[PDB]
């Protein structure tokens, strides 16, 4: 097969110009196609055959290709341009090849520190022999974080499940994380903690079977 | 024109699935239709394709042997059948019209196919009580844990739709148990706690289950 | 008459297998042919049946859905097709002629079908060296460990077949790794140790592999 | 479904008579069939429709059925009669049903105590990160034993694999057992042991990474 490389992230301020690159061996020889895909929706051809724009696509979307690097440019960036972008080429050796894709973040909002709420298990869940701690992370921006759990201070390996952040009705992001365990473990520790790291900053909340 | 795909599929490992792609105009004419798929949070992967007016079909090395892209008599519908399903085949399957130069201009809405060894299970709903202390002086957060259901999806509302502002229902998590879990929370005035009853209304059609859970102060 | 079944099958989980049963006389006439299977060390389990002269077939609850018993035009051969194979479908599959009162007169030799997620692997042959002390004052035991091969079978002989008496080649063990292992030993006079060379000759046709392992005193 | 129960084992001395029972709810109503199956061979119909003998089956094989118990009788026991025996009936409710089976042991040979040889791992195997101990049990009769491994005296849970006993060329039985582990574990213990229990008696062999 062939391979198309794409930066995983490209954040740009509204109005500014965004350049999304795609790299491949003499990709300049091939015919480059670019697709746009917004959450929950299907891909949309925005630029085809190196630089043609299908009817319906704004002129801001210009395309170029030469050498081993194909580039998709979006000028006068609009919040509506936020999406995942994929380059693609037809390779008689690989048939249809898609790039790794690039999430384009249109930074039209100031940084927002996350709000963290940690709920202890409901005794009710105990009757199912389960004990789940739920860490809800809300109101942050951009949408990228990392969660970490602790038991009496030391990290926790087993039982964690975390969702990728997604947009709240208010255009900020939220995420949730779970620490699954037995009612015994829960009651046997003095406390547990959910630690959230966002834009270099850390917020940590704690609960105790006692309080 | 437009491509109409078939509905979501829930399958047990080892079985097979067959998806449909209907041309809006009634036929695919001389076009070549491709089947591309996308796993959760993953990129786009080409699976193969067919040109209905020639009865010829291609396949990607990776699926050669497990896939079969056919069409009906009228050539008005393209079918994609994946066999020996694996958890790894869980993804959204699209169909699209190929371009002369190698791209794809028209895509379908996609079909979700979930592969799990689990069987349909209504949800258990637990409360996310607000702290005896309180949350954020003035406002407060309470919620619902919609634990271990299958398949997707579940919908959540609050106080029968009355309480809308301050609400957020999170995406689901797929636990090792193969079951789905999700939470839905709302921020409300810390003063309402005790005088205002709060209930999350959960509905999971796959199981004809409906839960109206009351969330009280710890 | 007699029923002739097709050869052994090695399959990957999720795939399907189809076994043959040919009537010796050329046709099944007015008979009804059953398909019974037997797991390793397990009992007999009826799977279904077909009456070729009527084109009608039954199935057992347990398999309804994964099985299909058919026959060719000449109704001279009955087939058994099992789908979505699991490790649990690993057994010997027989076909038999039903009788009027409910029994089975004629049985085929059987067809072995192994279900494993592993791929063919030549064997590693290690020595079971005789103790520096000795085994049973006078006689002594030495052998070969034919470890981690797939699929079955492997054959073992000693000194090119000269050494026959005192030899025992054990049945294989199926490790969690999904691979097979077996040992073969021989008892020899404790005095021959050091003056007589001992080599076990191992063959595993599935992988075009032949091993001549020399077993020396520890 | 329906159910056919059978004693798991029936040992009889040559010449004497062997009776193999089969229990089922009013099995007396159904038509009972008995099959004989020797190792590596396919089933053979020996008695059918409660008491009919297909041509080729010796007169010694007599059958009967009444009540909830069907019985297969073999008179003047012969070594060649040693095999597994299954009863079977047609049940319009379960189609074809097979009994659990009964292994018939013709005790035409004195009890034989097992010889046990325990081989330490050959260093060669270490080159594959493996270290297998092999315990070969032989020359015993009848063919039934229970193997147990120990490490420095305490039982071993993980890594064991044992083959069911089968006949040697001399008409006695043999069995093999394996204890799989790493070269580290092997060398980290003072010794390991293979315990074979047969007809109430126990034989144990030991090896040490030292000697």
């Amino acid at each position: 097969s062939y391979e198309l490389t794409q930066p995983p992230s490209v954040s740009v301020a509204p109005g500014k110009t965004a350049r999304i690159t795609c790299g491949g061996n003499n990709i300049g020889s091939k015919s480059v196609h670019w697709y746009q895909q917004k959450p929950g929706q299907a891909p949309v051809l925005v630029v085809y055959d190196d630089s043609d724009r299908p009817s319906g696509i704004p002129e801001r979307f210009s395309g170029s290709n030469s050498g081993n690097t194909a580039t998709l440019t979006i000028s006068r960036v609009e919040a509506g341009d936020e999406a995942d972008y994929y380059c693609q080429v037809w390779d008689s050796s690989s048939d249809y090849v898609f790039g790794t894709g690039t999430k384009v973040t249109v930074l039209g909002q100031p940084k927002a520190n996350p709000t963290v709420t940690l709920f202890p298990p409901s005794s009710e869940e105990f009757q199912a022999n389960k004990a789940t701690l739920v860490c809800l992370i809300s109101d942050f921006y951009p949408g990228a974080v990392t969660v970490a759990w602790k038991a009496d201070g030391s990290p926790v390996k087993a039982g964690v499940e975390t969702t990728k952040p997604s947009k709240q009705s208010n255009n900020k992001y939220a995420a949730s994380s779970y620490l699954s365990l037995t009612p015994e473990q829960w009651k046997s520790h003095r406390s547990y903690s959910c630690q959230v790291t966002h834009e270099g900053s850390t917020v940590e909340k704690t609960v105790a079977p006692t309080e | 024109v437009q491509l109409q795909q078939s509905g979501a599929e829930v399958k047990k490992p080892g079985s097979s699935v067959k998806v449909s792609c209907k041309a809006s105009g009634g036929t695919f004419s001389s076009y070549t239709i491709s089947w591309v798929r996308q796993a959760p949070g993953q990129g786009l992967e080409w699976m193969g394709g067919i040109t209905p007016i020639l009865g010829i079909a291609n396949y990607a090395q990776k699926f050669q042997g497990r896939v079969t892209i056919t069409t009906d008599e009228s050539t008005s519908t393209a079918y994609m059948e994946l066999s020996s399903l694996r958890s790894e085949d869980t993804a959204v399957y699209y169909c699209a019209r190929d371009t002369v130069m190698g791209g794809m201009d028209v895509w379908g809405q996609g079909t979700t196919v979930t592969v799990s060894s689990a069987s349909t299970k209504g949800p258990s709903v637990f409360p996310l009580a607000p702290s005896s202390k309180s949350t954020s002086g003035g406002t407060s957060a309470l919620g619902c844990l919609v634990k271990d259901y299958f398949p997707e999806p579940v919908t959540v509302s609050w106080n029968s739709g009355a309480l809308t502002s301050g609400v957020h229902t999170f995406p689901a998590v797929l636990q090792s148990s193969g079951l789905y879990s999700l939470s839905s929370v709302v921020t409300v005035p810390s003063s309402s706690l005790g005088t205002q009853t709060y209930i999350c209304n959960v509905n999971h059609k796959p199981s004809n289950t409906k839960v109206d859970k009351k969330v009280e102060p710890k």
